[PDB]
RNA sequence: ACGGAGGGGUACCACCAGACGUGGAGUCUGCGGCUCAAUCUGACCCAACGCGCGCACCUCACCAGGCCCGGACGCGCGGAGGACCGACAGCCGGGCGCGCUUUCGCGAUCGCGCGGGCGGUGGUGCAUGGCCGCUCCCAGCCCGUGGCGCGAGCCGUCUGC
RNA sequence: AGGUCUGUGAUGCCCUCAGACGCCCUGGGCCGCACGCGCGCUACACUGGCGGGGCCAGCCGGCGCCCGCGAGGACGCGCGGAGCCCCCGCCGUGGCCGGGACCGCGGGCUGGAACGCCCCCGCGCACCAGGAAUGUCUUGUAGGCGCCCGCCCCCACCGCG
């Protein structure tokens, strides 16, 4: 299909090549381009606790990215202290 | 699955030189920022996560290295059997020794 | 699920080792 | 008068390094248990971090001329993407092992997995602590055997003084029948020469 | 020579962060290092349910982490980069008490 | 332990004296019931029902349909005289070399079976650890020596202020 | 035998494992409605509604110019805080200028994609202080008034303050 296409009059409607605004969160995977054609073509953020691979109930405040449940266990070492 | 030989050799060399692979738990599309390879590409091209993950699994299952997982990062370490096997695939001689033995 | 045939020495498009060649429409190795 | 997004880098730079550490604690606990690791730290150097550790058996952690320690040294570098060589771990030693909860709990866990039952191990541990100058210990073992506790002397369990004097630890044991939850708590009222409140003296 | 350099101290614990400045000012006894500005405390706050399953009376943990910081921009170019290293060595080694120098 | 038994005390999660309210309407939300292919599930007096930290796709288990092996490691048989893997063009397909119809390409990264895995928001919270809730917005709980009882137990640990 | 195996490289035993409960892609659903109630929000007006004006907070905090009625939009740089309330007028006991549910054209924002959210013109539902019953509260307290954070591509009648 590399030697085919649509009408020119329709091509004017092509989506603006301006890069998409829906990226994927990387806490720290090199951004690089059969089943490969659509293994995970759908693009969406996948923010998740950097401890447990769980995408539910994650704090993004201050750039933590820690599950609320897994927060209590490590809070003591992380520095947070329970007073007042 | 059809993993290139250049990737095999690159990973082996990186392992022996560093004695340590610090890998991330991933299974989607994406290349590794560390190890690298060149196949008439003009610029060293990095490997894909699926390839290296399968290679690491095979190696560890064969008893060449051991691992810890911590959280979100497979840490690997090659055993004596490791040094005794990579040197063969890199086609090395017993005299050579991993870098870390040389005052890190 | 396409099938395959046992390979034969047909690439010899000549009559005495004359290397004639290095099929419906045209096509090149790979897609280009 | 001042801009609030400049100091945000310094504030956010200090917080990242805090988490950078806890992962170290977890990893050491999963790896250098053999040497009974206790705790770690950090000291952001010019081009690296001067992490020092505390393990009761210093010899086990390091290898021939610290060879395995060197091995570990490179590993961390790639994980944090720091330059090797600049990494400079340090190794320390703990003197009063009968005053730390974690080494005792790890030894006790290993002993339990040596087929020996709870009673002997718990009494060995409490004897080891008391003979090491401790006001008291408390061993709790919970699992498929309920809760069978053992205790010797006086402990406090409420108030601000608890977090500084009392030191607790916990573990999990994967046994064929299930899981054996085990924890330990030690109350040393002479830590670092700190005066416990409502502790008075009068002279002649 | 002269660089209009700056000194910044960042940390969490009030005890060390207050003791360390005393040593610094000792070391700057003769180089003119003076009082530090003490910024308002950056009291970070987080709240969370105490129950992993959300049963019973709704209760809430309240953890907070403060970020004390002090600044000794006094040196500026008053000192040379030669002893700016000397400034950074005679000072005590505290395990966690991050610092950074900029002009 | 209980008592529509007595005596001492105590508390705006009890009352006296007051205040402000809800239940009456419209509406946000959750909970049962009905409906659908599905309307995913946990909890039901205090001690379930803006609570399991904001559901167009993911979140997501549920319904209609479709790609891939991403089957480690050992043993037996086969394999470069060719193991496995991709593709321009035309049709059917929501689309994909998904399938078919011709014919090119790639080369051991293996293929079949037997052992043996990894994985899984699948089940039992009446198999368990950990963490919370409640008893508890309480004032109570026990040790060594000694004494009393065959003994379970009692005194210590108070019918005073 | 309160809740949690559906928070986790926490886990025993069961069930699934090449037409998959694995991982991924396109759609739909979790919002669907004769009805019962639980925490809340808006009101039933003159101790008030509308217009113009003056003005002071704290957890803390980002602004200029130009188009557009408004929501919003193109540029360029580091700079900065409210409702109640007080003053002057209109309305004049009429379900009326109280009330803003519901509905019809239209203009914009996020996003690959509106079923999501804002602004403008028009229509203007019940509601005349709420039965049996029931909840909370003693000083900067109840009550009234507004302002920031959380999850968040957009949105707060919610929760923490
Ligand atoms: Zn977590």
């Amino acid at each position: 299909r590399n030697l085919g296409s649509c009408g020119a009059e329709d091509l004017d409607s092509r989506v603006h090549p301006s890069t998409i605004f829906w990226p994927t969160e990387a806490d720290n995977a090199s951004g690089v381009p059969m089943r490969e054609t659509e293994f995970c073509t759908h693009i969406a953020h996948k923010r998740e606790c950097r401890i447990c691979g769980n995408y539910n109930s994650v704090y993004r405040k201050y750039g933590l990215f820690i599950c609320r449940r897994c927060f209590k266990e490590n809070a003591g070492k992380i520095g947070f202290v329970k007073l007042h | 699955v059809h993993i290139p030989k250049a990737v095999y050799k690159a990973v082996y060399a990186h392992l022996y030189e560093n004695a340590s692979l610090a890998l991330k738990e991933y299974w989607r599309v994406g290349n590794v920022p560390g190890i690298t390879y060149v196949d008439e590409n003009g610029k060293l091209c990095n490997p894909t996560y699926l390839h290296v993950n399968c290679i690491m699994q095979s190696l560890e299952s064969r008893g060449v290295v051991k691992d810890t997982f911590a959280w979100r990062h497979h840490y690997y370490l090659l055993t004596e059997k490791g040094e005794q096997f990579i040197r063969k695939e890199l086609d090395l001689t017993d005299d050579v020794l991993p870098t870390p033995y040389s005052k890190p | 699920e396409p099938k395959k045939v046992r390979l034969a020495c047909l690439k010899y498009y000549t009559i005495k080792g004359d290397t004639a060649e290095p099929a419906r429409h045209a096509d090149r190795c790979h897609c280009g | 008068i001042v801009r609030r997004d400049e100091e945000n880098v310094y504030y956010s730079k200090y917080l990242n390094d805090c988490i950078m550490e806890a992962e170290l604690h977890e990893f050491f606990s999963r790896e250098l248990v053999d040497a009974g690791y206790a705790s770690c730290s950090l000291c952001r150097t010019i081009d690296s971090i001067c992490v020092i550790i505390q393990c009761a058996e210093p010899e086990v952690v390091m290898g021939d001329n610290h060879y395995r320690l060197h091995k570990i040294e490179y590993l961390l570098a790639g994980r944090f993407m720091c330059d090797p060589k600049n990494f400079n771990i340090w190794v320390d030693k703990i003197i009063k092992r009968g005053l730390s909860a974690e080494i005792m709990v790890d030894n006790l866990r290993a002993k339990l997995e040596e087929a020996m039952p709870i009673r002997r191990a718990a009494y060995s541990i409490i004897r080891t602590a008391m003979r090491a100058g401790a006001a008291g210990c408390e061993v709790i073992v919970a699992g498929k055997l309920r809760a069978n506790k053992f205790k010797e002397g006086c402990l406090i369990s409420t108030g601000h003084p608890k977090r500084i004097f009392l030191a607790e630890a916990t573990r999990h044991i994967k046994m064929r029948q299930g899981v054996i939850g085990v924890k330990v708590r030690i109350y040393n009222p002479n830590i670092r020469g700190a005066v416990m409140p409502d502790k008075i003296e009068i002279g002649a | 020579m002269h660089q209009k350099y700056t000194i910044i101290v960042v940390g969490k614990d009030l005890k060390l962060v207050e003791r360390y400045v005393k040593s610094i000012v000792k070391e700057g006894r003769a180089f003119g290092i003076s009082g530090p500005c003490r910024a308002p405390v950056r009291r970070l706050t987080i709240t969370t349910r105490k129950s992993p399953c959300g049963e019973g009376t709704n209760t809430w943990h309240r953890f907070e982490l403060r970020m004390y910081k002090r600044t000794f921009w006094v040196t500026c170019g008053g000192n040379d980069i030669s002893t700016i290293l000397s400034k950074t060595v005679v000072i005590p080694g505290i395990q966690v008490t991050v610092e950074v120098e900029e002009p």
